[PDB]
């Protein structure tokens, strides 16, 4: 059986600028199969009010979605998406890099 | 108009951990889900609202029933592949059907299936067959073909009805579906030159380097085309620069019948 | 809204060909069915057609146009046990199954030798009514209904003796009234001159 | 192996009168179906299972209840009979639905007839005439007549049995009955069979001839008024022998 592992990329919604009202986007694609977790994190700690689109399909037969919560971005905070899925022995965070 | 598309795709699961479905079923129209269905809700439900508002609600009741229906043979179906694979544990069975209305008025149509993600069957609605990948998919085949009036019904399905579904929906939509929304590019030094475009509608973009003219595929790094959260789309593509001598690097970009060259001095 | 129309009902010959049509108007189209429906009997399936062309099952075959929308079920020599009722049905773009109201075949039977008669037949001690058969004519012969309330005229049937491979149309009148004969009952139909009427 | 089974295939309802039609299937079908058939017009849908656990309306919903209560069974419920439900019902089953090329598998059918009041159902009375001798010479065959007369509702089944067997070949039967009186809405019913042999069948004695007509009407639990006998479900035939000449 083949498992693919998430494609995992963080981004903001427009090109951030510091003390500006923004969205912070993790965007998760390519994995299989469809159970996956994703978290995203502010200073390493989960953000509470996230939002996500429903479970999507890819013509290759495997999945993404879309995490994103509202955010004004600053100087000192860092931000991140943690992913778990069935081809990860322990999650897997990516951060914000801008 | 541009390409545009309409497809359904169903997803069955042999053994669900907790509270996750058994059978999800989406349809696409382009990159926009259209209509949604699982077993735990049961209905067929809305996933645009100009799909909500322009199918009056005997079409959600009917297709709930057929959904229903739908979900009851891909289960028969999965229980079968997983028994002639000597299978345990939980696998995944998956659908994909639609066509394709291109610009210049052809179509195109298709029809295949999936087992734990990866390709089984495949229909072929010209030559009325279906390619099997394994002995497992051989056997489906042969009873699939035996059955030569439902591959017939699945050619006039994709070529005719699949067609007009689309048209159908491409005009509720077409406020969404049909508008245009041109990209913002600029070019930033990161040592690479990364060409980046956003706030983009049809999602569809070329971005390329090139270097004093000539195009670099080899070289060239191409990010994906993401959402961006706001129904508009993001992208980027970089190339590297070389310390040792100068060049002339420009970025090309075509969206929606528009070209667009930053020339970086 | 959504039509499917076939006529009501056609005749044809013993041996000969039959052509039975079925227009549709309607949202979307996933296929077209023909069913066979015997007198007091279920309908069963024929033939599906969904693409282009005529396909062939036996002595039937089924056409079918999808511009013109429009199909047949072409029934070639033709036999009495084809008297039945032909049922068109089309499902639309939502499989939802749209039926025609059905053609009646009627079969008119080869009569080799006609000897059109009418009999008296035997009273019963149980009954008050005398009876009159009108037997053994051609097809083409109408039987047509009563003019008197107290005379009764069942339409013509065709019997089939499969030890003798012969078959004859019949009718049959009966009334108690006095005034009943089998020299008059038949008197409101156009029956062969030749009818033979035996003596009282 | 015996593809769709409805029950019943006749009755007699009052307005007002509740009535379950049976259906069961054992093909291992997932959709079923009950239609109604009128005269004039197609079959049109009262309710459909595409699959277990699964119950829709289709085009004529009112007046009627479904119930899928297993894989096999699709029974059709009636509350209050009304006499605009008089019909003739027809369970349906398919291997699937939605698969387009997927034909209807039917039973049966159940013919309902809904009545304001009882007081004119008849059972037939039957009667059958010997054959013409003039045929028999002229022809050197024979025919036999059957008339069933007067009955009401046309709930009938009408047999030929020579010498204990029942026998269809050299049998005709009106497909449709007369109506007596054809001006009448309720009008009784007339229906005529013939039974033709050979001169030499008919002229041996111990030939026996009967002709059988069942009649569907009433049962216990109807209620009876009338001064005449009540017209319950019945059996009335009447016979000939043979004649030597
Ligand atoms: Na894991
Ligand atoms: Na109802």
């Amino acid at each position: 059986m083949i498992q693919r592992t998430p494609k995992i990329q963080v981004y903001s919604r427009h090109p951030a600028e510091n003390g500006k009202s923004n969205f912070l986007n993790c965007y998760v694609s390519g994995f299989h199969p469809s159970d996956i977790e994703v978290d995203l994190l502010k200073n390493g700690e989960r953000i509470e009010k996230v939002e996500h689109s429903d479970l999507s399909f890819s013509k290759d037969w495997s999945f993404y979605l879309l995490y994103y919560t509202e955010f004004t971005p600053t100087e000192k905070d860092e931000y991140a998406c943690r992913v778990n899925h069935v081809t990860l022995s322990q999650p897997k965070i990516v951060k914000w890099d801008r | 108009m541009r390409t545009h598309s309409l497809r359904y795709f169903r997803l069955g699961v042999s053994d669900p951990i907790h509270g996750v479905p058994e059978f999800i079923s989406v349809g696409y129209v382009d990159s926009h889900p259209i209509t949604t269905y699982d077993s735990v809700t049961r209905q067929k439900e809305p996933r645009a609202p100009w799909m909500a508002e322009n199918l009056a609600p005997d079409h959600w009741e009917r297709y709930t029933q057929l959904l229903r229906g739908w979900q009851q043979m891909f289960k028969v179906e999965l229980k079968r592949l997983q028994r002639h694979y000597n299978h345990s544990g939980s696998h995944t069975y998956q659908r994909m059907i639609g066509c394709e209305l291109l610009e210049d008025g052809s179509t195109t149509g298709f029809l295949q299936y999936a087992y734990d993600g990866q390709d089984f069957l495949i229909f072929n609605k010209d030559t009325l067959s279906w390619l099997a990948v394994d002995n497992v998919a051989h056997t489906i085949k042969q009873a699939w073909e035996a059955n030569q009036h439902e591959l017939l019904y699945q050619k006039n399905w994709l070529e005719e009805e699949c067609i007009a579904w689309l048209k159908r929906f491409l005009e509720y939509g077409k406020d969404t579906l049909q508008r245009t929304e041109p990209p913002l590019v600029r070019v930033n030094r990161k040592t690479a030159l990364f060409c980046k475009a956003h706030g983009f509608y049809p999602p569809e973009i070329y971005m390329t380097w090139m270097k004093n003219g000539e195009e670099i595929v080899q070289e060239i790094d191409y990010g994906d085309i993401l959402p961006s959260g706001d129904g508009t789309y993001q992208a980027w593509a970089s190339i590297e620069l070389d310390p040792q001598s100068s060049n002339l690097y420009s970025c090309h970009v075509e969206h929606s019948g528009v070209h667009m060259v930053l020339q970086v001095p | 809204g959504q039509n499917i129309d076939q006529p009501t009902e056609m005749t044809a010959t013993e041996g000969a060909i039959v052509q039975i049509n079925c227009t549709y108007q309607t949202s979307g189209f996933n296929g077209l069915f023909w069913y066979q429906q015997h007198a007091g009997e279920a309908p069963t399936f024929l033939s599906y057609n969904v693409l282009d062309g005529l396909e062939e099952k036996g002595r039937f075959s089924s056409f079918l146009s999808r511009s013109k929308g429009y199909s047949y079920l072409l029934l070639k020599e033709l036999q009495m046990k084809d008297s039945a009722s032909y049922l068109c049905a089309v499902k639309d773009s939502n499989y939802q199954l749209i039926w025609g109201a059905g053609t009646k075949l009627i079969i008119k039977p080869d009569i080799q030798n006609p000897d059109p008669a009418v009999y008296q037949l035997r009273d019963s001690k149980s009954s008050d009514k005398s009876v009159c058969l009108f037997t053994d004519f051609d097809s083409q012969t109408n039987v047509s209904q009563s003019k008197d309330s107290d005379v009764y005229i069942t339409d013509k049937c065709v019997l089939d003796m499969r030890s003798m491979d012969f078959k004859s149309n019949s009718a049959v009148a009966w009334s108690n009234k006095s005034d009943f004969a089998c020299a008059n009952a038949f008197n409101n139909s156009i029956i062969p001159e030749d009818t033979f009427f035996p003596s009282p | 192996n015996a593809g769709v089974t409805q029950t019943p295939k006749f009755q007699v309802l009052k307005t007002g009168q509740s009535m379950t039609l049976q259906c069961a299937q054992d093909m291992n079908h997932n959709s079923m179906y009950w239609y109604r058939q009128d005269p004039g017009m197609g079959l049109r849908l009262i309710y459909y299972s595409a699959s277990e656990g699964t119950t829709d309306k289709g085009e004529v919903p009112n007046g009627y209840n479904v119930s899928r209560l297993n894989k096999r069974e699709f029974s059709l419920r009636l509350e209050s009979a009304a006499p605009s439900q008089t019909s003739v019902y027809f369970c349906a089953s398919s291997v699937w639905t939605g698969e387009g090329s997927g034909e209807l598998f039917f039973g049966e059918g159940s013919r309902l007839t809904v009545l304001e009041d009882l007081k004119n159902v008849f059972p037939p009375e039957v009667a059958v005439f010997e054959p013409s001798e003039a045929e028999i010479s002229h022809t050197q065959k024979a025919t036999l007549v059957c008339l069933a007369t007067g009955f009401y509702p046309d709930h009938v089944e009408l047999s030929w049995w020579v010498n204990g067997k029942e026998v269809h070949s050299g049998v005709c039967t009106d497909p449709q009955p007369l109506k007596e009186q054809p001006a009448l809405n309720d009008s009784r019913y007339a229906l005529s069979s013939r039974l033709r042999v050979s001169a030499t069948f008919w002229q041996n004695p111990r030939n026996h001839f009967r002709c059988q007509v069942q009649f569907y009407g009433l049962s216990e639990n109807d209620e009876w008024t009338q001064d005449r006998a009540k017209p319950v479900t019945q059996i009335v035939s009447a016979e000939a022998w043979g004649r030597a000449d």
